């Protein structure tokens, strides 16, 4: 599994990989690894698949509620706070989460990374997963603030390759969303990696290429 | 069973009508996960006749190939011959089994062609080993690595008697890329060679890297 | 209970053409001393249902007197024959008891056959059911009983449920079920299901450290529960070689 | 695996299956269990497949050598004391349960062989995992002084129970008789499981389907 | 397993049951626990199969290298010159099988060739090299034995090689294996000093089948070696059920 | 001592699925195992919980039941509550949640929900043990699961061929379960004996059997 | 952990490592000299792991490769020599093993160019580019985006300092001292970056 | 430990060893392991001395409970009205040892108060709830005992509560503890049917000696309880050494 975000000038780009395993078997290769929490936040799923998914459909629960009852949206440091102090009470117990909650709100744009330890760090650039490294690498590399949107969706979709490139546990898809003011865009619904290789690193296609 | 993991990797093994194909991943794993390279071959031409799939830990794969190596040239040069397919898959077998208690951790098949002399027949040969020389001889195909049980579903359902060249090559490609990607340790390329008693056809797929 | 202590082997049941044919040895073993040689092992539910068990005999006692009460509360509310509780209901209520104990870690060391006859339409036995009298030991004849009509249930410690026309437990799942599976057939005679099981209870009492040869036979039948008087099963040697003395062999070499 | 053998008039009877697994996989659905020690002497073998391999061959080899040197028909109470040795020099680490049997001037002999070194003289028996099924069968219809042709049938019965009723056997049932002047290896003698469903037409891939980076041509001679 | 030894007035007596078995079961149905040594040196096995079978294999051996250098040079004895069946057949008796199976070897009797018993090794000999054997390598070895013979000086004896490698000689009788310990009080309180053959016979015959009867790891068939001066007798018992009027 | 009882046994078994455009079909094989024997050589693996719906897993067959149950309990109550049956997607995300119950104490079964939604649409969820899902074209539960899956990857999305197929209608489909089902029984010693085959489409749901080998 | 990396070019191959002496949780020395092993010929080893493993073995193998060298009076080849140190690493792994990564890297006119990337259980493949360490966590994917043939020397230096400045900001240890090793144009230069 | 249970033809007899050991170690000579529940009711002990003493005095509070409740209102038997001596002294005569303690009560014998066995529990019902008792906590409780008791129902009654809490009933006897495995065939061969009461004493303390005699575990002294439908006898015996013509 490759997640990532990061903040820019025109909102939060928003990037995963679709591989599932069990095992060193593929178990899938077009899961959702974004998870609409509401209209202004995404959550991306990291670790076990059955524990992202529950804890983050409940907290769409929870906010659906609170924004019922307040009328008004929950700010993503609120959705976080709710998030991390669930997963801590699960504490011991063997919860395999690692989340990004990227969203807009009356603060502005927002990021917080929350994992089953219970970890709440707000930021501007995350990434999780086995792959997260080589996705840290190539965006730390090539990360400016004021990208443009297509500057920042190219950055989000090349790291995503690399990091599926090296990471035997991510893989399939790359989808890319962005997150605006207004809520957010899937500007990738899924592009096979298998012509990102082949765009990337060997053009020629006229013989293997050599790490 | 996780040392088999540490590097993944996958061979396999089909024969057609005077022709046979031994085919391979091309990834080393490290850590399971991590690939740093994508052309490590696991297969090894032995002689003419005779090549040898090695699949599992990659210093056991290059010590064995050693050991192999030195073992067939000793052999041919005292007897001034070719090594027989069959002598050189008993030597394998008892090779391994020489290591019984702390084996080479080798998921090995032998894939060529025995002849019988006349004018020369050439009858396909294919044998899947396990790491304390069990011998597997069979004639449709064989396979080995972690990728196996994928490898033996696809084999099942889609192996042909029979085939010509082609007609092998396009079975053999399809049976390996299909298993690879449903491994998560293999794949990153795949080579293949398709042997005929005229020629060797070597080629590289245009398979997923990630 | 932590683990097994004191033990039976095997129970077999087979349908035949009149109902169930069940049969187990009388032993429970303390391990591999024979403490117990004349031991119940078949138990009679109601009038159409018996229960058998190999393991542990105190988890079994602790079954049987859960049946027992639940057979006993049945007949305080039936008002026809048709209300009393079928082999059915109480295979699926000790599957659903064991399957509570296995959530919990709590498992009864048993595997358990429950059998006897799914159907009211054979006799009028539980139109005045008797809990303390037998009148079977009149002069009537037994009914065929469709198959269908009859059931043979197992339950194993995990819970696992399942139906069969022959059902097996302990070593007869390898000895006697490979005869079964190879010989069984519909709608036998007393005569052939006797002769069937004798030959699986003899296989067993020469292959089976914990068997025994002092069987217990039980029949499900329109007449009802039958408990048959308790024999010795005679088992001879089938070679003359076991019997060769040894001096006969050559003494040099591993001649034993 | 279900191998099994017996004694009937002035014969052995072996017979084995011809499955072998990796796990609940199955790697060879057509081996070899049975194992030819000399022209009077054979065994058939279960446990590790690589162990019962090497030695049968070593047992194989070294009773030919012996056969050499002293002239001599090959006994099976040599075999019985070779084996059992290694077998216990190995203190069951050499995981191979043998049935082996042959005919000599002690007549026909039959041993059950077990990996930690024991040995025992048998009428019948059955090793594997579906030697329990196979020994039911056995115990069930053995008699003295079988004819050869009631032997190879109750061996063949045997071997089918081990087939059908247990998980690690399968495939054809293969059979040897050994007799004073000579062997009959059967393989296959049963040949009861087959692939029931097939697909009308067999999937050929057009040529050119498969997608390559590269290729290249090289000649032989 | 069971595995008896009795002295009596002119012999000793070896008896077992042939039960072998792996966990509850049975892998061999009748095997053979007394097994000879000599022509007048039997042994009874007990413990693992593999572990007995191995040392008795390498005692023989012994036992004839022993023998062999007890031979003396030159001719010897050119002057010197050198008891009521047991009924096996009546004790092998059963209604329901009567002519079942006609051909039936139930026993066996030879006679020494070293009339004088100038070769042959003594029993305690070949009982301490046995000891010493099992208790070199006692650390894996797990194997009770009773040896039983007669031999020119001492005459009938028992010797038992306990696990560990101890030896301790019996003069009345020796018993070993699970089943022993259900009949070690009826043996007590049955044994008596200078009994008959008939008496030697009965006696060990139940005590091994009332072992069998209690025992699970006890079964199939009953073995007796009756060892004397001049001769060895050896018996199969298959009628080995036991009745009770209780 | 005694040793601590371990309360998972894996009963052996395999659920294929494949949806087309109007219909899916859902086959599993019968044999029922333990270790190396055979309990039984017919114990279904799937059940029916709709009309439009049926569900089929592999593992511990207990656990299989009374899962089973429970959902059949769960929407006989939400039909009578609620006054309509539950679509393929409410019943996908019920078992989720039944699941995850017991994350901490799984049952041991993967399951395979196949129906056709409302718009007459071949629906395929496959599960973990613990609640995890995905919608999917075509899946497979049980022992031989990563004999059958690349199959039917090579038959259905065709990946890696440049001349590829796209006429597919459910004779093929069937025919294509068929091959797979019997190439797993020819290499998974724990499927085997007898094969039932549902198939689901506009009329409703339809059973046949194939006969697969016994050793 | 002792982060190490390669790069081969059509015309060079650059080795790179960490400069830390490691005794539990402080530094030693932030000038180590006991990771590269120069070896007569226009060849190198460049080892991780423990400093007691690396220095026996590093020292092990500069030596038989110099009396083999003596012996016959000529180089060894850049490949011949990567395949000796795998076998003696293959050698002790099963007997008393060196827990040591390698890059092996040289230059011959046989072959150009050479990098070996090697780990601790002589697993070993050529390669165009490879690390070591946790840190290879980090470069890697620097490395596959940056590089191509034909990339001058230049080039891959400013590679090696994206590859610093990302060690340097996300990895745990914070390394900012580095040793470089060039081989190109028939000569080896030796070169020390902190970023 | 060594515990019996003989029923014969006018009741049932009940004996024990004395010997409480720790290890090796004898931390009681003499216990008690033949306990009254109710006057017609005793429970022989076996297994960990704590456990079977704790479950023993449940069981008399439960006896005592079940007693009083079985009492019926009012009167009744207004018209109902309702064997060879033990030579005990002679069985306890040792020539070392006359008058060495002349003040030595080895005897004693009462009669039953509920002559009519009117309320007394029937000894089935204690068995069973003491059965249950040690099944609800079979995860902790390691004892097995012997109940015998004379009712108006099932007369002189043997049950069996093993270990880990299951029930047999017994109608010839019941043996448990270490060394009754050491009389078990012995008891076999010598029980039959409609014993006198001078022939099961003789039996049941010459099973208790041979239990003694091979297990170190038991020891002591032997107690005897004899329970009849009218009287309970006990016994004590301290002549327990075993003598061998051979
Ligand atoms: O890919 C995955 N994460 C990415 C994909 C989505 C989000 C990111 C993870 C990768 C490993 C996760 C480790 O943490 C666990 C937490 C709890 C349980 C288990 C693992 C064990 C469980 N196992 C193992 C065998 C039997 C079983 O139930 C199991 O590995 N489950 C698979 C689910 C795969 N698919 C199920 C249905 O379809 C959708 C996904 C799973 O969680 N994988
Ligand atoms: O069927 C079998 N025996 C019958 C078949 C013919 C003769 C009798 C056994 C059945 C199970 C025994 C497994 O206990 C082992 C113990 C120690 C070592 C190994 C196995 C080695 C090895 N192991 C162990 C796990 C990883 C691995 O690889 C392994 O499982 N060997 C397989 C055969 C391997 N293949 C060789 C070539 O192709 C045919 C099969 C094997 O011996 N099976
Ligand atoms: O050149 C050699 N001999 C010279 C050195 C002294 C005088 C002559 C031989 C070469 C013979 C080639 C035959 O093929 C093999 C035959 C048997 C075994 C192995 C390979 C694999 C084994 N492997 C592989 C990795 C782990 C392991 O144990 C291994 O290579 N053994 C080394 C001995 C190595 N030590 C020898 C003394 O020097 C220090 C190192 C070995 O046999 N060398």
């Amino acid at each position: 599994t490759t997640t990532l975000a990061f903040k820019f000038k025109d909102g939060i780009i928003v990037a995963v990989d679709s591989r599932a395993s069990m095992g060193s078997f593929i178990s899938s290769q077009n899961v959702e690894k974004i998870i609409e929490i509401n209209k202004n936040i995404l959550g991306t799923m990291a670790g076990g698949a059955a524990d992202c998914l529950y804890w983050e459909k409940y907290l769409g629960k929870i906010i659906k509620i609170y924004e019922l009852r307040n009328n008004e949206k929950i700010s993503v440091r609120a959705a976080s706070t709710i998030l991390s102090n669930i997963l801590y009470q699960y504490k011991g117990y063997g919860l395999c989460c690692g989340i990004i909650l990227s969203g807009y709100d009356h603060t502005g744009f927002n990021m917080f990374y929350v994992d089953d330890s219970g970890k709440k760090v707000e930021g501007n650039l995350f990434s999780c997963g086995s792959g997260s490294t080589y996705a840290y690498s190539i965006l730390d590399s090539a990360y400016d603030y004021n990208l443009n949107l297509d500057q920042a969706v190219e950055l989000a979709r090349n790291a995503i390759y690399h990091a599926t490139f090296r990471d035997g546990g991510s893989g399939g898809k790359v989808r890319v969303f962005h997150i605006h003011k207004n809520g957010y865009d899937k500007i990738i619904e899924g592009e096979d990696v298998f012509d990102l290789h082949y765009h990337y690193t060997n053009p020629e296609q006229k013989d293997q290429y050599v790490m | 069973g996780s040392i088999y993991n540490y590097n993944g990797g996958c061979v396999l093994g089909m024969s057609g009508s005077n022709c046979v194909a031994i085919a391979c991943d091309l990834r080393l794993g490290a850590n399971t996960f991590t690939t740093v390279s994508t052309k490590f071959s696991k297969i090894f031409k032995m002689n003419n006749n005779v090549y040898v799939g090695l699949s599992g830990l990659a210093t056991d794969i290059q010590t064995l190939y050693e050991i192999l190596r030195y073992r067939v040239n000793l052999y041919e040069v005292r007897q001034d011959a070719e090594m027989d397919v069959e002598c050189f898959a008993n030597m394998l077998s008892s090779i391994l089994y020489s290591n019984r208690f702390s084996p080479y951790f080798v998921n090995p098949i032998v894939v060529g062609f025995k002849l019988k002399h006349y004018k020369v027949n050439y009858e396909p040969y294919l044998t899947a080993y396990d790491l304390i020389g069990a011998k597997c001889e069979t004639r449709d195909f064989v396979v080995n690595g972690v990728t196996s049980e994928q490898l033996f579903g696809m084999c099942e359902s889609l192996y042909v008697k029979d085939q010509d060249e082609n007609g092998l090559f396009e079975t053999i490609s399809q049976c390996l890329l299909s298993a690879l990607d449903r491994d998560c340790i293999s794949g990153w390329g795949a080579e293949v060679l398709v042997l005929t008693p005229e020629k060797i056809i070597k080629k590289k797929l245009k398979a997923r890297m990630d | 209970t932590l683990g097994p202590v004191v033990t039976g082997t095997s129970v077999i049941a087979i349908k035949y053409k009149h109902g169930i044919m069940i049969a187990a040895d009388r032993k429970a073993s303390y391990g591999s001393y024979a403490k117990f040689q004349n031991v119940e092992r078949i138990f009679k539910i109601n009038n159409k249902t018996v229960m058998g068990f190999s393991g542990e005999l105190a988890d079994a006692q602790y079954l049987h007197e859960l049946l027992t009460r639940k057979n006993i509360n049945n007949l305080s509310e039936k008002k026809r024959k048709e209300d009393m509780y079928t082999p059915q209901h109480y295979h699926s209520y000790v599957s659903r008891v064991f399957y509570v104990r296995k959530n919990r870690i709590d498992p009864l060391f048993n595997n358990i056959i429950i059998a006897g006859i799914n159907s009211q339409k054979y006799d009028n036995n539980d139109d005045n059911v008797l809990l303390y009298t037998n009148k079977n030991n009149n002069n009537e004849e037994y009914k065929e009983i469709h198959k269908d009509d009859l059931y043979i249930g197992f339950v194993d410690m995990h819970g696992t449920n399942f139906c069969d026309d022959y059902i097996t437990t302990g070593y007869a799942r390898y000895f006697a079920l490979t005869l079964l599976r190879d010989h069984y057939k519909d709608n036998m005679t007393e005569e052939e299901a006797r002769i069937l099981i004798n030959e699986c209870l003899r296989i067993l009492y020469f292959r089976d450290a914990t068997s025994s040869n002092f069987i217990q036979i039980v029949k499900v039948t329109s007449k009802g529960v039958e408990y048959e008087e308790p024999y010795i099963l005679p088992c001879v040697l089938n070679s003359a070689d076991y019997v060769y003395p040894s001096t006969l062999l050559p003494p040099a070499g591993c001649m034993w | 695996t279900t191998i099994c053998g017996l004694v009937c008039q002035n014969a052995v009877i072996l017979g084995a299956d011809t499955r072998a697994t990796e796990g609940p996989i199955v790697a060879d659905k057509n081996c070899s269990k049975l194992h030819y020690i000399s022209k009077n002497i054979w065994c058939a073998g279960a446990g590790v497949a690589g162990d019962l391999e090497h030695t049968t061959l070593w047992l194989q080899h070294n009773v030919e050598l012996h056969r050499l040197n002293t002239n001599t028909q090959p006994r099976v109470s040599m075999c019985v004391s070779r084996l059992t040795q290694e077998l216990f020099k190995y203190q069951g680490y050499k995981v191979c349960a043998i049935v082996l049997g042959g005919v000599d001037v002690n007549g026909p002999q039959l041993y059950g062989i077990h990996p930690h070194g024991s040995s025992c003289l048998l009428p019948f028996t059955a090793l594997g995992s579906g030697s329990l099924n196979a020994m039911a069968v056995l115990e069930a219809k053995y008699r003295d002084n079988m004819t050869i042709e009631e032997g190879k049938n109750l061996v063949c019965e045997a071997i089918c129970a081990g087939i059908f009723n247990d998980l690690g056997s399968g495939g054809n049932v293969d059979i040897c008789v050994i007799t004073k002047d000579s062997y009959q290896h059967i393989r296959p003698y049963k040949e009861p499981n087959m692939r029931l469903y097939h697909l009308p037409h067999p999937t050929i891939y057009p040529k050119g389907t498969t997608p390559i980076l590269s290729e290249k041509i090289e000649y032989i001679k | 397993t069971t595995i008896i030894g009795i002295i009596y007035d002119n012999g000793v007596m070896l008896a077992c049951d042939s039960r072998t078995s792996s966990g509850t079961f049975i892998s061999n149905k009748c095997s053979r626990k007394i097994n000879r040594i000599n022509e007048n040196l039997y042994v009874c096995r007990s413990g693992a199969s593999a572990h007995s079978q191995k040392i008795i294999e390498i005692i023989k051996h012994y036992c004839v290298s022993m023998k062999n250098e007890n031979r003396k040079k030159g001719r010897f004895h050119e002057g010197e010159t050198i008891d009521e069946e047991i009924d096996i057949d009546s004790i092998n008796y059963l209604d329901y099988n009567n002519n079942n199976d006609n051909n039936l070897v139930t026993k066996n009797k030879y006679f020494y060739e070293d009339k004088f018993n100038d070769y042959n090794p003594l029993v305690e000999n070949v009982a301490h090299i046995t000891k010493k054997i099992i208790y070199t390598n006692n650390n894996f070895l797990s194997c009770a034995l009773i040896f039983g013979g007669y031999d020119k000086i001492k005459k009938q004896q028992l010797y038992a090689v306990n696990l560990n490698g101890s030896i301790i000689e019996k003069h009345d009788f020796a018993v070993s294996g699970s089943g022993s310990i259900y009949i070690q009080s009826y043996l007590q309180d049955k044994y008596k000093k200078f009994m008959t053959k008939k008496e030697c016979f009965n006696l060990i015959l139940n005590c091994v089948k009332y072992a069998m009867h209690n025992d699970n790891s006890s079964g199939g068939l009953i073995r007796i070696v009756n060892i004397t001066k001049s001769f060895v007798e050896e018996f199969t018992v298959v009628n080995t059920q036991m009745n009770f009027q209780y | 001592g005694f040793k601590r009882w371990y309360p998972y046994i894996d009963n052996g078994g395999t659920v294929i699925g494949l949806t087309g455009k109007d219909y899916v079909i859902l086959a599993a094989d019968t044999r029922l195992s333990l270790s190396y024997s055979i309990y039984t050589r017919f114990c279904p693996k799937i059940s029916k919980l709709t009309d439009k719906c049926i569900i089929g897993s592999s593992g511990m067959q207990s656990d299989i039941k009374t899962l089973h149950s429970l959902l059949q309990k769960k929407i006989q109550l939400f039909v009578l509550e609620h006054s309509h049956y539950p679509d393929i997607h409410v019943i996908a995300r019920l078992l989720c949640v039944i699941l995850y119950s017991r994350r901490f104490f799984p049952y041991y079964a993967f399951n395979i929900l196949a129906g056709v939604d409302e718009n007459n649409k071949g629906v395929l969820y496959n599960y973990d043990s613990v609640g995890s899902y995905c919608e999917a074209t075509h899946s497979c539960v049980g022992s031989g699961s990563q004999l059958i899956l690349p199959i039917l990857d090579n038959r259905v999305e065709q990946k890696n061929q440049l001349i590829k197929n796209t006429n597919f209608n459910l004779g093929d489909d069937i025919n294509f379960v068929k091959d797979a089902i019997t190439s797993a029984t020819e290499r998974d010693i724990y499927t085997g004996d007898k094969t039932l085959i549902y198939v689901i489409d506009k009329m409703g749901i339809n059973v046949n059997t194939l006969d697969l080998k016994q050793d | 952990m002792d982060t190490l990396i390669g790069l081969r070019g059509n015309n060079f191959v650059v080795l790179a490592a960490d400069t830390y002496s490691i005794n539990s949780i402080i530094k030693l020395k932030n000038d180590d000299n006991t990771k590269f092993y120069d070896i007569h010929g226009n060849k190198c080893l460049l080892l991780g792991g423990s400093i007691g493993d690396r220095l026996q073995f590093g020292e092990f193998i500069r030596k038989n490769v110099h009396l083999y060298q003596y012996q016959n009076n000529t180089d060894m080849f850049v490949k011949s020599f990567a395949f000796f140190t795998r076998k003696n690493l293959a050698y002790y792994l099963r007997r008393n093993p060196f827990e040591v990564n390698c890059l092996i890297a040289g230059y011959d006119k046989k072959d150009g160019y050479q990098l070996y990337w090697c780990d601790y259980l002589s697993n070993m493949d050529s390669v165009n580019k490879g690390a070591h360490g946790y840190g290879a966590y980090l470069v890697s994917a620097i490395l596959d985006k940056y590089y191509h043939e034909n990339l001058t020397v230049d080039e891959a230096l400013d590679i090696f300092k994206l590859c610093f400045e990302e060690l340097k900001k996300r990895f745990l240890l914070t390394q900012i001292n580095y040793e470089l090793r060039i081989m190109y144009d028939n000569k080896v230069e030796t070169q020390y970056v902190t970023v």
